[PDB]
This record gives structure tokens, C-alpha cells and sequence, in this order.
């Protein structure tokens, strides 16, 4: 039998991956602190990578890439793009961002050209058009935060005149194969998009939680690719693959290839995989923008069974084999 | 010229000492009887190799070394082995009953009765030195003698040789070859007591050496002899600057200056390449760039850890064989573009490089192939703290139940030394975290 | 590192004699004490158990004790009886009557000083005495009562030496008298305080093994002692032969005993063999490993799955792949990790010896410190209380000067030992 | 790459390469703790011999 431990009871994804493993009859679950495991479904904070790969006679695998946080924290992501030549200061798919420490050096330099050319000049932290009022908010909080150009002309679904974000799930296995789950999900706003006041932000913040009119156009404010594609054909005379998905695969490949030297476990004494959540924003011109990367994402109830089963097939059973593919392999 | 005295404590320290001195003799052309034909100054001299060898009027070159173990069987093999003529009987010190894998028995019960004898034998070597620099101390973390007696000896050496540098070669415990279940206790106890008395310590994890022997030497079940010959090669690379003409790491003080900017964080990581099997009939000789690049693969380190996720405070490259600076710099420029090499902000980002043209020596009939060029990298990286985290975790599991603690208390030790030692380790791990984030 | 061996009483002298037969053959020593062997590994650590005599003769460092001459006469008549130093035969004439009080307080007290005289003479010749090993039963009177009296006096004169015992636990399946639970309970109380290591050899297990596994329908003591001598040869291998470990009794105690009172080991052996019958297929390393951990191969009638292992020492003997041994031993722990306490990391150690025991090409001996050993002491505690609640058969003991209180005290301490084992089975 | 302090001899050479600049207890105390531990051993042994005398 293969052995595994569960150290993040709050993970809906890996809770489902536990059951699948048990249901194979070839996987036994140990107690949190038993060291003689094949697989660690690790905690999200202070995972003890230093204690992995030192158990004689056990091939050990873990569901997190040490060093992947540099991509999955808003402040670190901005630093990674501005300083990595692979992505560069003038990367075309990441919005202008600046890291602001709250007790701004160059942010005001760009914001003051904003007043020059009279261009769109709304930014986000939490949304505003006046810098000195978002900074009163940043410092009356406590922690660091990024301020980023708010995209004023997003692509709006019809009917509804609604805003949305695209969540892509990406699995990276121990060989650093990059697998894009074929099923995405649009996280829509049930409210019409109002550009006259950002203080009212239920039509701007597209989070499924922040939508507490919610459930009107589609179940749970979730529009999946089948329907969204048919829409792009009827409405705009194009496909999801051509207008959006090419850029998304390009962005995913770019991000993950940039940090591969820093996080790869190819020649390590333990092995890693990780499931990422990429969040994309599409603009008026069918142009995709990366918003953030989630290192511990959740799924949609529709897709849990399929995706979690895919994690077992691609990420776990590839290392521990037992006694049609739902992924698109992004090549590199 | 300034002398260095090597001290080997316990089984691991003695058997590793055997391997090192065998190799030293082969590297300097010293025969098992102590004769050295190439030495034209009979009876003395201040050559570089005289740092490790004294000379008799009869032309015998005698290691500046003392061997000490609380039980005699291991040192008895030195007394009757190939190099028995090399050592004067007074440098081979043995008791009759060992520390029974018990730090407290080695440090208190048994150590109190032999420490004065050992210091007198060390004094005998020190008196033959015109300008002694310090000591190189070889021992295991896990043995009762290697841990317990070493810490007592290190304390007394600070008292009797206050101005002398002390370097360690320490064998970190690995279950695949380990002998005792209480080795995590002995490691933390000895590291706590010794920390302030050691200027620089090179840890060797038996797990790393074991896997290197299996992977690269194709030895299915490596023995101590396999491990120690490989360890002696790394030890030799580290001490070559003390035994040969050169400008880098020429005195023990220079090791601390070059490798240790803070006193407590004095555990440099050793990485060695290339390790090639003698049995392999076809081999392609690795270039400077290939062996240098291998210095950043965790599989070639003396302790398995991930330097990409720590910060560097110092980095030395020690080459032996056909190497010229131009190729080193070319290899480094390439490596810097493809690897995660982060230094602390208060340290310059640079490599100190030393090259000895004499290629590595191998013991005839050994497992290591002769190579055209080799390198040992000494980097002081916070990533080595992973090994402390591992050791402290095992310590915590047993100590939470007080398992085996009665054996130490029964030797005169107090329970509070366990928690005192563990707190020092907690502070040490905290130091590495402050410097590495 | 000399060991002084002591065998007391009928059972102690019968298993003790067989032990010396078995290891004498393994070291190439004949009944006359002359060495006619082929390998020098036989002599490298021969001094642990043998003194050297005039003419290059090897004399077991063994002392034979009993309150009646009968069994000791059988030993001196036995095949190797002429190898023991005649002065090391120390016997009375009255016997102990299966009465712990007689061995410990009256009959035994008259003889104990002359046993200590022989012990002292043997110890004074020792370069560096490791300690002592005692073979005895707990259900009788001499080995039980006088044996534990010797242990107490030995500790008083050698407080810094290791005391190790091979202690045969009584069983109603192999029983001589109804008072065996009394004698065993009184002895266990002594063992808990005055030994560092005790191999619990359960006559219940020995009987079941002869009956259920070796298919002997009516086993004798000779059949039981065949299992005992094979186990005793196994667990002393690392003391008698030069290995990677260079093991001794103190290192064994340090690493096997996390808490001083919990020093009672379950021995195990594989492959299980009956006398005068040789099976011809050698066991593969996987089969050796699986059998050695099988409850049916344990010499204490306890279910290891009813507790957890605190520590384990395993010894493989013969020509085999040490890489395969490492893999199989790692396989057992990894596949059954719940039965090894997690608060003692890496608590299973393995040794290998090239010399196999007589009649086998490969063998495995198991030494377990398992909390399931509490089942053995509970068993005896129930049989003890069944009689003691009615004070039955007590007059045999009060007639020697004992008081009921001393029985109550021994009962309480053994029940404490049981609950202390239970404390770490739940941790 | 800044190459500095290059030193050459017949046995080899050494040099430094920079890529980027920056951003005890006394004998008396030992003797007492060893004696304190020995005191504790002898106390424990005296307790045992007392117990064995009872
Ligand atoms: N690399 C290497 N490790 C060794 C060697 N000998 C022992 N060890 C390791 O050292 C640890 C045990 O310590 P030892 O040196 O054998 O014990 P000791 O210092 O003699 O102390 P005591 O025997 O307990 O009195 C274990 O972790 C062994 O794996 C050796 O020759 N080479
Ligand atoms: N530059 C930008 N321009 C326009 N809208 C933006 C934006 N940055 C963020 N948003 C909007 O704010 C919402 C939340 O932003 P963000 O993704 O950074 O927070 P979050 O981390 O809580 C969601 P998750 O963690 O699931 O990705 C996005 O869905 C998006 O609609
Ligand atoms: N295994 C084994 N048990 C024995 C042997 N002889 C006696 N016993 C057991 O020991 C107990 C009797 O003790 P015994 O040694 O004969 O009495 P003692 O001479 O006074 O020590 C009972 O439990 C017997 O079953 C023997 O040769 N082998
Ligand atoms: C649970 O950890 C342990 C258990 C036992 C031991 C050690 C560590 C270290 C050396 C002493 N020791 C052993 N001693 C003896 Cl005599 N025989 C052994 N046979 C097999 C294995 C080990 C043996
Ligand atoms: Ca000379
Ligand atoms: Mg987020
Ligand atoms: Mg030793
Ligand atoms: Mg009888």
C-alpha cells in the first residue's frame, strides 16, 4: 500500500483527493505527524519542506512547490515581473503595479502623467481615482498592499452589462509538466457595470463570496466554457480558444517557466507538485490580463470530481502507480 | 610555518582520521614507515607539510595527531595496521569501557577520568610547535564519546589554548548507518556545549555520503570504509591549503575570516564533485564548467538541503587538477545566470577561488576513479539549518515523553541541561531564519 | 568485556546447559574445552563468555546454582557437563519445594554467600566486567526465590554493572504446581527493580509453538528448551561475534529501555524448527523478516497487535543480501508504522552476522520492547488473585516467615507495571 | 567580473571574483560542574545502597 498524511483539513480540493485515494484500496492514511508517508498533503503555512526526503525506503511527494509563494502573493508577483528579464518591466499582459509600504516613490510619477493626458486614471488596492484617498486607506490598515491600474474598459457580457474574471486551474507535476485543466469558470457579476462611482463595488468585485440578485443569469454566478464560447461566437464572431485561451496559455507558461529554476524538484531528494489558480481579466478588445495567482485554490462543485480525479491520475499515480485526458499540456 | 594538531575522538573520529592520514601520506609522498624521500631537510624544516607532520632525526614524518577513544578496539586497529609505524604510541589513547552511546557518560562519568591524561598528551605535541595555530577535531555527533567527551575536550582547550582556533569535522547522524536511538539527544547536547568553543565546523551527514556512494560509486550497501574514504577526500580538499603552498586559507584564522561572518553561524556546507566509480571502464572527463555546476546540485552536498531557499554569506571554491582561473570565471558567469544564488545584503556576492595543480589523489584499490580535475565548494548558506530543524524535531518527539532521559540523569547530568541545550538550538534556528528571509 | 553467567534451579540449569551446548558449538569448542574450529571469527570475542585455561582450554564463565543436587548432577553428566569449572557448582541439599520464600528467605539465604564467593572470583579475573546474565524460571523456588535474592545481592556488590536475565514465565499449560503465580508475581517485583534487561520466555508460548506450529502433540521440556536455546543463541549474537555494532549489554539497555521499569522484552525466532528434523529449503529474506515479526514466532504469549513497539532489535544470521535485509526491515516499519511509537524515531535497529546457527543457512532473531507484554503480567496477575482472594496455599509461605502484606505489595507493583505499560500504549 | 588579489605559485593560484558589492567558562567552573555531577551520582548510589540495606 501507499501511505499519505493530511495536514490541511480545510482544503476542499485535497479533502476530495483523500477520499479518492482511500477509495482505491491501495492508499492508507496515517496520522498528521507520522513521518513514514509517501505523500504529504501539506499545511499552507510553514510547511516543513526541510523534513521531506529524509526517510530511507520511502519515495516522498508533496502537494506544494517550495518557493511558489513568490508567484502567489500580490506583492511578490509584482516584484517577480518587474525584476525578471523573462517577463520584464514592459510585460504586455500584467497591469501596471507598484508595491506600497504603509507606515509610492514612482507610482505618483505615473499617476501625475495620468492627469497630464487626461487618460483613465482609476486604480485599485479599495478602488479610487484619487491617490491621496487610497493612501489614507492603505496606512489606516496595517499590512503591505499593491496598487494596480484598474482596467476601465472590461469585456461585458450580454444581457446584463456585467463584469467577470476567468479562473484557470493549472496542475504542475513532479516533472514540471504544466497541465491546464480544460474546464475553466467565469466568475461573473450579477450587477450591471457602473463606471460613475467605484465606492459602490458589488458590480466591480467579481468574487463569488463578495456576491452575497446573485444567481440570476446562471447558477451561482458561474458561467462555464461551453456557454461562454457559444456566446463569443453568437456575439463577437470568434471562439474562446482564439480570442482568449491562447493568451492565457501564453501567460501561464510564461509565469511558471520563469520560476522553474527556483522551485523545480527535478534533482531533489523529495518531489513536489502544486495546483494553481490563475485569475484573468479580459478587456474590451479581447485582450487577457493576469490579475493574480492562487497557490491554494478551490474549485467549482461541478468540476471537483473531474479535477481531483485528474490530480490523482497526473500528479500522484504518476509517481505511485496502481496495480481521454482532461488536461491540456502546455509545452516548454 | 604554523603547526596544526588533529584530534580524533570516538569511533567515527578515529576511523575518519585513519582515512585522512592515509591520504595525506599518499599526497605528500610519505611512506607507511614515516620516511619521505622528497624531503631534503632531514630532521626538521618549516615547509607547508610540516604544519601536519613533525620530523625525527631519523627522517620520520610523524602526524601532529592524537587519537582518543573511551574503548580500545578501534584504536587497537590503528596500533596494528598499515600505518602503525606512523604514530608514536603516546598519541593513541584508549580507555577500557566506552560511553555506551550516552553523552552524559562520555562528558561526566568517564570523561572526568581521562580528560587530564588527554590534555597532557596534547600538551606534548603543542610543545613541539614553534607557533601552533589551533586544532582540527574529528568526531561523531551521535556517539557517546564523540559527543560527550568532545564537548568536554573543547571546553578545556579554550582554557589551555585560549588564543588558538578550533575547527570541527562532525558526523551528523543518519538512521541508515546510525548505531543508537538516542543520537538526536547526543547531537543537541554536544552542539549546545561546543557551540561557543568552535570557530568553524564542517558537518557531514552520513545520509548524504551514503547516497553518494550508492548513486555515484554503485555501491549497493556502503560500509564505513566506503564512507570514510570519500569523507577523507573532502577533508583533504579542505585542508590542502594548510599543507601546500598557496595564498588562500593558509591559516585556521583565515577559515573563520573567509567562511564565518557571524560566530554562531559557523557551519559551512561542503559540496564535492566529481565522484566517479573506479569500476566504470568508460568515463568522459568532466570540464571545469561541469564540475563547478555540480557544486550547486543538492545531490553532491555533504548535507542534503536546498540552498536556493536560503542566503549565502560566503563561498569558496577549492579546485585540484587541471584548472586555470579563466575557465573558472567563465563557468561562474554561466552558473550565475541559470541558478538561484542569493547573498545576504550585507555581504558581497563573490567567490574566493583556490587552485592546486596536483589532481586529487586516490588510494590504490579504492572506489574513487582518478579524475583530471575536482572541486570542493565551501558555502556558508542558511539552508544548512534544515539539518538542525530535522535534528531538533526528532529531539522534541522523544523529549516530550522524557524517553531515555533517565540514562543521562543517572550519570550525574540534570534534566535542565536537555532543555537548556534545546533552547540554544531554538535560538540557533532563529538566527538562521533572521539571516535567510 | 566479560559477562558472568549464572544458572539457578532446575529450569535455569537445564536451559543454561543447553545454551552453553549451542554457543560452544557455534564457537568451535568441544566438551573438553579445546577449540577445534575453522574460522577465527569464532575466537575474536570468545572472552565475553569463556575464560582461557591451561593448554589453550576455554572454560565457560558460568556458575551453576541449586538448592538440590539432582539437576546439577544431570548437567555434570550431560554432553558438555565436563566443560564447566567444577568449583562453580554450588548446591545445597534441602530443595526449595517450589516455594519462593524458601529460595529467597530461608533455604536460599544459607547458600547465597557461597554463590557470591564464586561470582567474586570470576569477576576479579575479568579485564572489564560487562555484567551478569541469569537463567531461571519464575514459577519454582530456587531459580525464582534464590535467583532474585542473588540479583539483589549482586546489585549491592556491583551497583554499576548490568543485570540481564532470561526468565521463564509459568503457564498452567506447562505447570508443576498451583503456587506458580505466587512465585512468579513475587519474582516480577524483584525483576522490575533489580534487572536492566529481562527476556520474558513464556512457557505458554513455547508450548503453543511446539503444538500448533511444530506439530508436536505432547511436547517435553526438551522440546521447549530447543526453542529457548535457539532464541538465547540469537539474542546474544551481537555480544559473541564481531560486527559493525560491537554491541554490549549496556548499549543494549540504553537503546532498548526508554523508561527504567519497562525492560521486559518479547523474544522471537525464525524459522521455527523442531529437534531431530531438518527442513531443507532456506527461507528468503522476505520470509525471514515476515516470520520473525509474526506473533506465532514470539516466545511471550502476547499479541503484538494489542500494543505498540517502543524499540526493536533484529538480528539476521547467515549469508544473505544486507541490501535486501535493509529493504525488508524498512518494509515492515513503513507498512505497519502505527505499531511503532512515533515519539521514538527510528526505533528499529538491525544487525547481521555471517555465521548461521547450527542446522540453518539463515535465521532471524527478534527482540521487542512492546507494550503488549502487559498481557503476560495481567495473565499472571489474574491467576495470582484467583487464589490470593481466598488466601489459598498461603501457609506454605507464612510458614517460612512471610506475611500477607508482602503478597499484597508484590501484587500492587505488578499491577502498577501493567498500568505503566498501558500509559505508553495510548500515547 | 572583478578579479582581484590573484596570487600565483608553482603549486597553483588563488584569486577572488566579485559580481556585486553589498546592499568562556574557567577551569574552576568546569571542575565544579564535573564535581557537581559526580556528587549527584554518589547521592543516587548511596540511596540505592540504603534501599538495599533496608
Ligand atoms: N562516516 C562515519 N560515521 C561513523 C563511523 N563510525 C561511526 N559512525 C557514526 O557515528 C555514530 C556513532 O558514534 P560513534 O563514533 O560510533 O560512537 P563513539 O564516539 O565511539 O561513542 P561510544 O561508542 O558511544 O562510547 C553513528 O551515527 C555512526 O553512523 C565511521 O567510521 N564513519
Ligand atoms: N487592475 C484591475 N483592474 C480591474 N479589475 C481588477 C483589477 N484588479 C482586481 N480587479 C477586480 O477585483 C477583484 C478581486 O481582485 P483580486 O483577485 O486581487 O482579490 P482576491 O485575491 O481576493 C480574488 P482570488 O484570490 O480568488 O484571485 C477581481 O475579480 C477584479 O474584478
Ligand atoms: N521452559 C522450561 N521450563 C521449565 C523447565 N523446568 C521447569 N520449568 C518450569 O519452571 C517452573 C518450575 O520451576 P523449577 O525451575 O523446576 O523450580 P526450581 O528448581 O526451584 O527453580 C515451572 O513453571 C516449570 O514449568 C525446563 O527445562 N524448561
Ligand atoms: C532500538 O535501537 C537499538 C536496539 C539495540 C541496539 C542498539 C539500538 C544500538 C547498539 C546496541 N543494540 C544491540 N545490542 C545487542 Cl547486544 N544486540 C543487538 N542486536 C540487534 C540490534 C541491536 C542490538
Ligand atoms: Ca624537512
Ligand atoms: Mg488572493
Ligand atoms: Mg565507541
Ligand atoms: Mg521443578
Amino acid at each position: 500500500m501507499y501511505t499519505f498524511v493530511v495536514r490541511d483539513e480545510n482544503s476542499s480540493v485535497y479533502a476530495e483527493v483523500s477520499r479518492l485515494l482511500l477509495a482505491t484500496g491501495q492508499w492508507k492514511r496515517l496520522r498528521k505527524d507520522n513521518p513514514r508517508f509517501n505523500l504529504m498533503l501539506g499545511e499552507r503555512n510553514r510547511l516543513p519542506f526541510g523534513r521531506l526526503g529524509h526517510e530511507p525506503g520511502l519515495v516522498q511527494l508533496v502537494n506544494y512547490y517550495r518557493g511558489a509563494d513568490k508567484l502567489c502573493r500580490k506583492a511578490s508577483l509584482v516584484k517577480l515581473i518587474k525584476t525578471s528579464p523573462e517577463l520584464s518591466e514592459s510585460c504586455t499582459w500584467f497591469p501596471e503595479s507598484y508595491v506600497i509600504y504603509p507606515t509610492r516613490e514612482v507610482f505618483l510619477a505615473a499617476y501625475n502623467r495620468r492627469r497630464e493626458g487626461r487618460e483613465g486614471n482609476v486604480w485599485i488596492a479599495l478602488i479610487s481615482s484619487e491617490a491621496s484617498e487610497l493612501l489614507d486607506f492603505i496606512d489606516e490598515q496595517g499590512q503591505v498592499h499593491v496598487i494596480q491600474k484598474y482596467l476601465e474598459k472590461p469585456l461585458l457580457l450580454e444581457p446584463g452589462h456585467r463584469k467577470f474574471d476567468i479562473r484557470s486551474w493549472v496542475l504542475v507535476d513532479h516533472l514540471y509538466n504544466i497541465y491546464l485543466y480544460r474546464e475553466g469558470v467565469l466568475r461573473t457579476s450579477s450587477e450591471p457595470y457602473n463606471s460613475a462611482n467605484f465606492q459602490d463595488k458589488t458590480c466591480h468585485l467579481t468574487n463569488h463570496c463578495i456576491q452575497k440578485n446573485y444567481g440570476r443569469y446562471e447558477e451561482g454566478n458561474e458561467m462555464f466554457f461551453e456557454e461562454f464560447n457559444q456566446y463569443l461566437m453568437d456575439a463577437l464572431n470568434t471562439t474562446l480558444e482564439n480570442s482568449i485561451l491562447l493568451q492565457i496559455k501564453h501567460i501561464i507558461r510564461s509565469c511558471l517557466m520563469c520560476i522553474e529554476p527556483a522551485i523545480s524538484t527535478k534533482h531533489l531528494h523529495y518531489q513536489s507538485f502544486q495546483l494553481f489558480g490563475f485569475d484573468f481579466m479580459v478587456d474590451e478588445e479581447l485582450k487577457v490580463w493576469l490579475i493574480e495567482v492562487n497557490g491554494a485554490p478551490a474549485c467549482a462543485q461541478k468540476l471537483y470530481a473531474e479535477l481531483c480525479q485528474g490530480i490523482v491520475d497526473v500528479a500522484i499515480s504518476s509517481v505511485f502507480p496502481l496495480a481521454t485526458s482532461i488536461f491540456i499540456k502546455l509545452h516548454h | 610555518m604554523r603547526e596544526c594538531i588533529s584530534i580524533h575522538v570516538g569511533q567515527a573520529g578515529v576511523q575518519i582520521g585513519n582515512a585522512c592520514w592515509e591520504l595525506y601520506c599518499l599526497e605528500h609522498g610519505i611512506q607507511p614507515d614515516g620516511q619521505m624521500p622528497s624531503d631534503k631537510t632531514i630532521g626538521g624544516g618549516d615547509d607547508s607539510f610540516n604544519t601536519f607532520f613533525s620530523e625525527t632525526g631519523a627522517g620520520k614524518h610523524v602526524p601532529r595527531a592524537v587519537f582518543v577513544d573511551l574503548e580500545p578496539t578501534v584504536i587497537d586497529e590503528v596500533r596494528t595496521g598499515t600505518y602503525r609505524q606512523l604514530f608514536h604510541p603516546e598519541q593513541l589513547i584508549t580507555g577500557k569501557e566506552d560511553a555506551a552511546n550516552n553523552y552524559a557518560r562520555g562528558h561526566y562519568t568517564i570523561g572526568k577520568e581521562i580528560i587530564d591524561l588527554v590534555l597532557d598528551r596534547i600538551r606534548k605535541l603543542a610543545d613541539q610547535c614553534t607557533g601552533l595555530q589551533g586544532f582540527l577535531v574529528f568526531h561523531s555527533f551521535g556517539g557517546g564519546t564523540g559527543s560527550g567527551f568532545t564537548s568536554l575536550l573543547m571546553e578545556r582547550l579554550s582554557v589551555d589554548y585560549g588564543k588558538k582556533s578550533k575547527l570541527e569535522f562532525s558526523i551528523y547522524p543518519a538512521p541508515q548507518v546510525s548505531t543508537a536511538v538516542v543520537e538526536p539527544y547526543n547531537s543537541i547536547l554536544t552542539t549546545h556545549t561546543t557551540l561557543e568553543h568552535s570557530d568553524c565546523a564542517f558537518m557531514v551527514d552520513n545520509e548524504a555520503i551514503y547516497d553518494i556512494c550508492r548513486r555515484n560509486l554503485d555501491i549497493e550497501r556502503p560500509t564505513y570504509t566506503n564512507l570514510n574514504r570519500l569523507i577523507s577526500q573532502i577533508v583533504s580538499s579542505i585542508t590542502a591549503s594548510l599543507r601546500f603552498d598557496g595564498a588562500l586559507n593558509v591559516d585556521l584564522t583565515e577559515f573563520q575570516t573567509n567562511l564565518v561572518p557571524y560566530p554562531r553561524i559557523h557551519f559551512p556546507l561542503a559540496t564535492y564533485a566529481p565522484v566517479i566509480s573506479a569500476e566504470k571502464a568508460y568515463h568522459e572527463q568532466l570540464s571545469v564548467a561541469e564540475i563547478t555546476n555540480a557544486c550547486f546540485e543538492p545531490a553532491n552536498q555533504m548535507v542534503k538541503c536546498d540552498p536556493r531557499h536560503g542566503k549565502y554569506m560566503a563561498c569558496c571554491l577549492l579546485y585540484r587538477g587541471d584548472v586555470v582561473p579563466k575557465d573558472v570565471n567563465a563557468a561562474i558567469a554561466t552558473i550565475k545566470t541559470k541558478r538561484s544564488i542569493q547573498f545576504v545584503d550585507w555581504c558581497p556576492t563573490g567567490f574566493k577561488v583556490g587552485i592546486n595543480y596536483q589532481p586529487p589523489t586516490v588510494v590504490p584499490g579504492g572506489d574513487l576513479a582518478k579524475v583530471q580535475r575536482a572541486v570542493c565548494m565551501l558555502s556558508n548558506t542558511t539552508a544548512i539549518a534544515e539539518a538542525w530543524a530535522r535534528l531538533d524535531h526528532k529531539f522534541d518527539l522523544m523529549y516530550a515523553k522524557r524517553a531515555f532521559v533517565h540514562w543521562y540523569v543517572g550519570e550525574g547530568m540534570e534534566e535542565g541541561e536537555f532543555s537548556e541545550a534545546r533552547e540554544d538550538m531554538a535560538a540557533l534556528e532563529k538566527d538562521y531564519e533572521e539571516v535567510g528571509v | 568485556r566479560e559477562i558472568v553467567h549464572i544458572q539457578a534451579g532446575q529450569c535455569g540449569n537445564q536451559i543454561g546447559a543447553k545454551f552453553w551446548e549451542v554457543i560452544s558449538d557455534e564457537h568451535g569448542i568441544d566438551p573438553t574445552g579445546s577449540y577445534h574450529g575453522d574460522s577465527d571469527l569464532q575466537l575474536e570475542r570468545i572472552n565475553v563468555y569463556y575464560n582461557e585455561a591451561t593448554g589453550n582450554k576455554y572454560v565457560p564463565r558460568a556458575i551453576l546454582v541449586d538448592l538440590e543436587p539432582g539437576t546439577m548432577d544431570s548437567v555434570r553428566s550431560g554432553p558438555f557437563g565436563q566443560i564447566f569449572r567444577p568449583d562453580n557448582f554450588v548446591f545445597g541439599q534441602s530443595g526449595a519445594g517450589n516455594n519462593w520464600a524458601k529460595g529467597h528467605y530461608t533455604e536460599g539465604a544459607e547458600l547465597v554467600d557461597s554463590v557470591l564467593d564464586v561470582v567474586r572470583k570470576e569477576s576479579e579475573s575479568c579485564d572489564c566486567l560487562q555484567g551478569f546474565q541469569l537463567t531461571h524460571s519464575l514459577g519454582g523456588g530456587t531459580g525464582s526465590g534464590m535467583g532474585t535474592l542473588l540479583i539483589s545481592k549482586i546489585r549491592e556488590e556491583y551497583p554499576d554493572r548490568i543485570m540481564n536475565t532470561f526468565s521463564v514465565m509459568p503457564s498452567p499449560k506447562v505447570s508443576d504446581t498451583v503456587v506458580e503465580p505466587y512465585n512468579a508475581t513475587l519474582s516480577v517485583h524483584q525483576l522490575v527493580e533489580n534487572t536492566d534487561e529481562t527476556y520474558c520466555i513464556d512457557n505458554e508460548a513455547l508450548y503453543d509453538i511446539c503444538f500448533r506450529t511444530l506439530k508436536l502433540t505432547t511436547p517435553t521440556y526438551g522440546d521447549l528448551n530447543h526453542l529457548v536455546s535457539a532464541t538465547m543463541s540469537g539474542v546474544t549474537t551481537c555480544l559473541r561475534f564481531p560486527g559493525q555494532l560491537n554491541a554490549d549489554l549496556r548499549k543494549l539497555a540504553v537503546n532498548m529501555v526508554p523508561f527504567p521499569r519497562l525492560h521486559f522484552f518479547m523474544p522471537g525466532f525464525a524459522p521455527l524448527t523442531s529437534r531431530g528434523s531438518q527442513q531443507y529449503r532456506a527461507l528468503t529474506v522476505p520470509e525471514l523478516t515476515q516470520q520473525m515479526f509474526d506473533s506465532k514466532n514470539m516466545m511471550a504469549a502476547c499479541d503484538p497487535r494489542h500494543g505498540r513497539y517502543l524499540t526493536v532489535a533484529a538480528i539476521f544470521r547467515g549469508r544473505m543480501s544486507m541490501k535486501e535485509v535493509d529493504e525488508q526491515m524498512l518494509n515492515v516499519q513503513n507498512k505497519n508504522s502505527s505499531y511503532f511509537v512515533e515519539w521514538i524515531p527510528n526505533n528499529v535497529k538491525t544487525a547481521v552476522c555471517d555465521i548461521p546457527p547450527r542446522g540453518l543457512k539463515m535465521s532471524a532473531t527478534f527482540i521487542g520492547n512492546s507494550t503488549a507484554i502487559q498481557e503476560l503480567f495481567k495473565r499472571i496477575s489474574e491467576q495470582f488473585t484467583a487464589m490470593f482472594r481466598r488466601k489459598a496455599f498461603l501457609h506454605w509461605y507464612t510458614g517460612e516467615g512471610m506475611d500477607e502484606m508482602e503478597f499484597t505489595e508484590a501484587e500492587s507493583n505488578m499491577n502498577d507495571l501493567v498500568s505503566e505499560y498501558q500509559q505508553y500504549q495510548d500515547a | 567580473m572583478e578579479v582581484i588579489e590573484l596570487n600565483k605559485c608553482t603549486s597553483g593560484q588563488s584569486f577572488e571574483v566579485i559580481l556585486k558589492p553589498p546592499s568562556d567558562p574557567s577551569l574552576e567552573e568546569i571542575q565544579k560542574k564535573l564535581e557537581a555531577a559526580e556528587e549527584r551520582r554518589k547521592y543516587q548510589e548511596a540511596e540505592l545502597l540504603k534501599h538495599l540495606a533496608e
